């Protein structure tokens, strides 16, 4: 055959030196990262727990002895405690990138090196939306949305004074005390004008984003509406993390998430590929699904 | 408790492994040393640190 | 003449069931000039 | 496998211990050459440049050998035969780069710089149409700088002499003919009455990449099908296969300053 045309990829996944078009790309640029990389908010506010296997186990108090009046001679009756167990479980993350050993020589020397940075805010993000928002495709059955939509703890209305303090309220309304505010920087604009109508203070420090004093964290997700504002006692949010990433470069396997242009799964050694996989275990547990609450816009 | 020795003074701090171990400032959280190098010294078994 | 590459799409990510096949992603960059 | 007849291989290009009529190559006593290796013609010839990066192609090849064969016929076989496959690169550059032979992928070669300039003289060898290929050149203010020719025509070059000194034109010992050196080409496309000369300094060549080799006993040769069409896999099918690569790129600078003698 000896046909000399570039390969062409589905998905076009693969980073290639040369174009369909003939397009050889030297002398390339190196891009410059724009933003800053996300940290993992659920790794920030939550609780971290030791986890050594996938899998792990906890056990807490339940019920206490009662006592009795006796009187002198009398018989002394008796009571009982009484215990109560949860658990949690670990789920993999994971991405392959594919690159060409030619892009790999003569365009982007450090390809994978720049990557891992964006990997590991792609994991994160993930993670993130998966225990918070119970979105892209949470595998926990368990989550932040989920617990306040199975408590129905929802409050309906406008950011005023009043409704964050009954936000908070009604945490308290379960014997447990806020810690922290979730929310979504395009709501600032709506915090930063609502203020005390006796004290004159602003519910909302502008210099230090903490709200009635307690800190806030900003969501990066879309999936968080501007009017949305979640809060709850994260530390009942516990998480664990039995792998971290693991990075490993292999030069000879075949993928098959990939196909040549004749259908044939791509084949790394006969096609002179290389290519970048990345994993990482993660583990959600909510402690107590009544310790958070949510403000939506009515 | 943490304690950290630098070759200037020693930092204190609290950590649990719950919240992560962020090293929190203390009482005192500072501690001047009149030496010029970091005071810890570890002796070795042998090349290996082996028992 | 000025010329300035960026970084344009990140790189997914995906959850993977125990032995499942890990789907495969890219990044992208775009060109300004001014 | 438990497979009492050997594996058949579409291609058959696998290296195997066992003949297809059941001969065992054990205590194999290894092979020698009858041959000397034939160096690169243009990278002796053609100025090299200094290349960075990619115009480049890549060259390449795999060869798949089963690993009882790799035990018990032949066990240096990757380390001799590195330098044939070598050899192999080295003849379809050539190939390619003087002939335009072999699916070349430049767009560029020899035979097409003189097909365009029509600078071909046709012609049995004797010392006027030797002296009028070399005058083809010179016409254009290039000298010749060298000769390529099918060695099988040193029969006809020794009967040339020169009328005036009386002497061969061509010195079978030191294989130049009028002071010019002649390399040989092996390759079977050049025809026994044809002769190439030019000024060699006006093809340029690189070579980004040198001869890569890799070792591998856990790759899918989807190219080798088993006789029951599934692709070889190494590891499974316990074999092993050696990959080599190399990128090299050609250029020619000023496609007049090459001649060609053909017969008539």
């Amino acid at each position: 055959s000896n046909n000399v045309k570039p390969q062409v990829f589905n998905p076009d996944n693969v980073m290639m030196h040369e174009k369909k078009d003939g397009t050889l790309m030297n002398e390339f640029t190196t891009p410059i990262l724009q933003e800053v990389m996300e940290n993992s908010k659920i790794m920030q506010l939550g609780k971290y727990e030791p986890m050594e296997g996938t899998e792990k186990k906890f056990t807490f108090w339940a019920d206490k002895p009662g006592a009795y009046w006796v009187g002198e001679g009398q018989k002394i009756e008796t009571s009982k405690a009484t215990w109560v167990n949860a658990t949690m479980r670990a789920f993999k993350l994971g991405v392959i990138l594919p690159v060409t050993k030619e892009f790999l020589n003569y365009t982007y020397s450090q390809f994978f090196e720049e990557m891992k940075p964006m990997i590991a805010e792609a994991f994160y993000k993930k993670f993130d939306e998966a225990g918070i928002l119970n979105q892209g495709n949470n595998p926990f059955g368990k989550s932040i949305a989920q617990s306040i939509e199975k408590t129905n703890k929802v409050i309906k209305g406008d950011f005023t004074q009043d409704n964050i303090i009954d936000l908070e309220a009604l945490l308290e309304d379960d014997e447990l005390e806020a810690n922290a505010f979730i929310s979504k920087t395009q709501n600032r604009s709506l915090l930063r004008k609502i203020v005390d109508p006796e004290t004159k203070e602003r519910i909302y420090d502008r210099n230090s984003d903490s709200l009635d004093g307690l800190p806030v964290v900003n969501l990066k997700s879309s999936n968080l509406k501007r009017g949305e504002l979640i809060t709850g006692d994260f530390d009942k949010l516990i998480y664990g993390i039995p792998q971290l990433i693991e990075y490993k470069i292999d030069e000879t396997a075949q993928l098959s998430t990939v196909k040549n242009e004749d259908g044939t799964p791509v084949n790394l050694f006969e096609q002179d590929m290389v290519a970048l996989r990345a994993t990482m275990h993660v583990a959600l547990h909510i402690a107590d699904d009544k310790a958070f609450a949510k403000l939506v816009p009515a | 408790t943490v304690d950290l020795f630098t070759s200037h003074g020693v930092y204190r701090y609290l950590t649990n492994r719950t919240n992560g171990l962020k090293l929190t400032p203390r009482e005192n959280s500072f501690e001047s040393h009149s030496f010029e190098r970091m005071p810890i010294t570890e002796f070795s078994n042998n090349e290996r640190r082996k028992g």
